[PDB]
């Protein structure tokens, strides 16, 4: 009894089907996100000592900027710091919300959760590791033109490895779902596993997992966007 | 006798086989990659926020293997592809 | 009922530790960068105060 | 079930990202980049000032 | 022949594969992270309170794979999935 | 007994070795290149913004062999070769 | 066959698989956690007296996740879940 | 019980040994000569250029016992030896 | 099929991965241990009484381990746990 | 059950075994001489020319422990010894 | 199905195993103990006499593990515990 | 079933993990001895001819393992112990 996958409220239309559950998640995300950033248009000053979520935002953007910077200049690569930015809170928010305490017991002993991370499903990752793909191939044709660029990627640094170049890029998107997946993914399953126990033992091997799950959930926002960033750079150099 | 139950054998090896090689693999990375971050900061002591960001992208890079593997054990034991 | 404990009890434990060891570093770290906007902004008019002194002086001279 | 098949959800968290992609292009990182700058015209315009303040008040005695 | 012997067969093997890397992992990763721990305690020992942080950090990441592994060992041992 | 259910079993511990495979080479030599990235930035801050160009190099190679590998496991388990 | 027999072939070869991981790690994170220690002494005689104080630490984090494989290893042959 | 079958999982695990060995080191071997490559460029900014020749070549000599592996796996798996 | 047969094969190849393990983390920490001795020796010649204190703490560690799994090896090639 | 086909798959999972082994040890191997190669490049450029004499030797003595394990490969998949 | 075939199987397999530990054990140890020896000798050539022995301690700790690996390898296929 | 067909299953298993095993540590160990040849002919080049007497040792014992365990290997494939 521990039911891996199986999402609930899964509805159908269109032929297509759909989770409900991490629609649901996804939506909650995107709630907070968009609350913070009308609460930050209602409360950015320069003029004045600024609040907490501006300073939030703004060392947000610092980073990400930063990182362009060092990696491509922000006069080439402008839109990759919003990019970044929301990829950035997206995973984080969406990772951090499972902390607060929603499991409970699925009327046949097994846990269920009112909220599970959207990361731990393969579509939220999917589309955001193919928003990625396309957009920084998009912005390497661009760069670089419709024939330069693929060749560019082809031949990688030495020609004679044109192989793995092309796996290479195919592994781009592919490392940056799957991983993702995994590091929440398999919390999923963790506190599921730590439901087993009883009460006044699940308490604690919980909490310790969560405290890591937290600081885990942090580090894949981190290194997701980083990565992003520096796809972009890769795809953009002449 | 039950094919299921060989299938389901074999599945388990298959996933310990993943997860025992994730976690050697993660761990060796973790620990040299610490092993970097705690010399550099040995070294040179103002340099200890300046290391933590590549540090933790190792930490990113390292670990991510473990942890895909984790994903596709739980594929090998609680969805097994093949089982009849 | 029993997960649903448990899960609370666990997330109680986290929330101590975070108010306990989290919120006052990070509270901190608000706190000064808070601190250097403003002293920021004070030398800013403090140093156009500076430039109006000067200026009043020139002409005094 | 393989948990790995991506499905219909795909499409749809991709369109609320999108969303929030607009968002923080034109509500959160604009406005964000303009306070940036302008914290830093700020720091070099005190700074400015004050060698300006230190040139005029040595040009007094000398002229 | 009982399938339950032989998936409750498949899931020891599994479970001791787990422990195997997740050792090996811990081992070698908390033996290369106490290199460097000792290698800068002994260059620089005013830096032991500033090196004793990124240490555990890096035991951080290594013992939390390992105990990961545990969990699902405990898993695969006494809750066998897929079991008949 | 079924020979699809033997053929099956022998796939899934396959994949399971490939994947374990893939994961340690990945992970220890992530850990390495992270390894070098670190302490190279430690030793030259302004050697970063370069220092990512061969680093990433290197991990464009680590990270190839582990999705060949990982490849090849669905393979495996998805379109088991010689099924009958 | 009796279910009990290969219940018990299969722990055996857990627990063996358990013992081997483990010693793979406490010998080679003992060994590594030693040559930090002999080297510091090499280079700094007084240290030694201060270098102890770390290498037990590090040693104290190996053989630890030695000797919890131990224990399970000691619960796969003596008393073997799932042994019907 | 078809002998095919028995061959057949056979090949699969010895293919699934061969890429998992391969993988081991392929990614280590990797991981070393690029870590090689990082301190060298930290070290030498313009010895960049010049430290790619022999970087390559050791990349040639990890990747191409991969591939070779690789294509032996392919004949292990696809078209097996003594399958009858 | 005696069931003692089956048990005695479980014991031998899990023996065999008690011995495998333990001997190839003794070798390589005892190499590592060496090397550090070696290096000290090398540069500090009168170090050498000095140094063959820690080294003892070291190997003493290190074959400790092993000598643990041989003492369980047989243990599980002369008195199996769970034969009848 | 053909004697043939256990013996073949016993044969294949050798033979998986022995490449597995040459695989993982030419490729570190090879990749820790890279790095050296690639170090004394990096430190002199010049000593290159002289540099790749032992480094031919230090491959040599590498990649031969792989060709070999290769050769008896075949001995173990194309004629295999008491085939019976 | 003679059980002593059974059992002459396992301890081929349990003896392959140790001797496959042991090899890679010696191999690695003495290797990093050669590397010791030729760094030492490199950096202080009159210092060769006095580096040889430790470098004999090492590796006749490292070469005893070995050699008893094969003893129980004998042990285990010319004696074979637990013959019917 | 023909119990040489087991037996012989058997030992071509242990003598592709002896083989695999030897493999693992002569590349290696070659690997690790040539990386400290080829950097101390880096450093001193005068050191050219003196550095190839230790480093034959090395190899001398990193490849003498390896050799017997290539003997073995022949026992277990040609003269397999216990087949009746």
């Amino acid at each position: 009894a521990i039911h891996v996958g199986h999402h609930t409220l899964v509805f159908e239309l269109f032929g297509m089907t759909f989770n409900g559950d991490t629609i649901l998640a996804t939506a909650v995300t995107a709630v907070i996100v968009i609350a913070l950033a009308f609460y930050l248009r209602a409360k950015v000053t320069s003029t004045g000592v600024p609040s907490g979520v501006q300073l939030f935002w703004e060392a947000l953007t610092i980073q990400m900027r930063q990182q362009i910077e060092g990696s491509i200049g922000m006069k080439i690569a402008p839109f990759v710091l919003p990019l970044s930015v929301t990829i950035f809170v997206f995973i984080l928010i969406s990772n951090w919300l499972a902390v607060l305490p929603l499991q409970y017991g699925g009327a046949d002993g097994a846990a269920a959760e009112l909220y599970k991370a959207p990361a731990s499903d393969i579509n939220f990752v999917l589309a955001l590791a193919l928003f990625v793909f396309v957009c920084y191939h998009a912005a390497g044709i661009w760069r670089r033109g419709i024939v330069g660029h693929p060749i560019k990627v082809v031949k990688g640094h030495v020609a004679f490895l044109a192989p793995i170049n092309i796996v290479e890029e195919l592994a781009k998107p592919i490392s940056l779902a799957l991983r993702l997946f995994g590091n929440i993914f398999a919390g999923g399953i963790l506190v599921a596993l730590i439901a087993m126990f009883p009460w006044y033992i699940q308490w604690f091997p919980n909490a310790v997992w969560k405290t890591f799950d937290l600081f885990v959930g942090l580090i894949q926002a981190f290194i997701f966007s980083l990565l992003t960033i520096l796809y972009f750079s890769q795809s953009m150099e002449l | 006798l039950d094919p299921n139950a060989i299938i389901t054998a074999g599945a388990l090896i298959g996933g310990g086989l993943i997860m025992g090689g994730g976690a050697i693999g993660a761990g060796i990375g973790d620990g040299i990659a610490g092993n970097a971050l705690i010399s550099g900061i040995a070294r040179q002591p103002e340099a200890q926020g300046r290391l933590f960001t590549p540090f933790f992208i190792t930490v990113g890079l390292v670990e991510a293997a473990y942890f895909i593997n984790l994903a596709f054990m739980a594929l090998f034991v609680f969805a097994t592809p093949g089982l009849q | 009922m029993s997960i649903f404990i448990g899960q609370l009890i666990g997330f109680a434990v986290i929330a101590f530790i975070i108010v306990k060891w989290v919120v006052p570093p990070v509270r901190t770290l608000m706190r000064n960068q808070q601190e250097a906007v403003r002293a920021a902004l004070a030398e800013s008019a403090e140093a156009a105060k500076k430039l109006a002194d000067a200026d009043a002086m020139h002409a005094k001279a | 079930s393989n948990f790995l098949i991506p499905n219909g959800t795909f499409f749809a968290v991709l369109i609320i990202f999108l969303i929030v992609l607009g968002v923080i292009s034109k509500w959160v990182v604009p406005p964000i980049s303009k306070v940036l700058a302008e914290r830093e015209a700020m720091l070099a315009k005190t700074a400015a000032d004050n060698r300006k303040s230190a040139e005029q008040v040595a040009a007094a005695q000398a002229d």
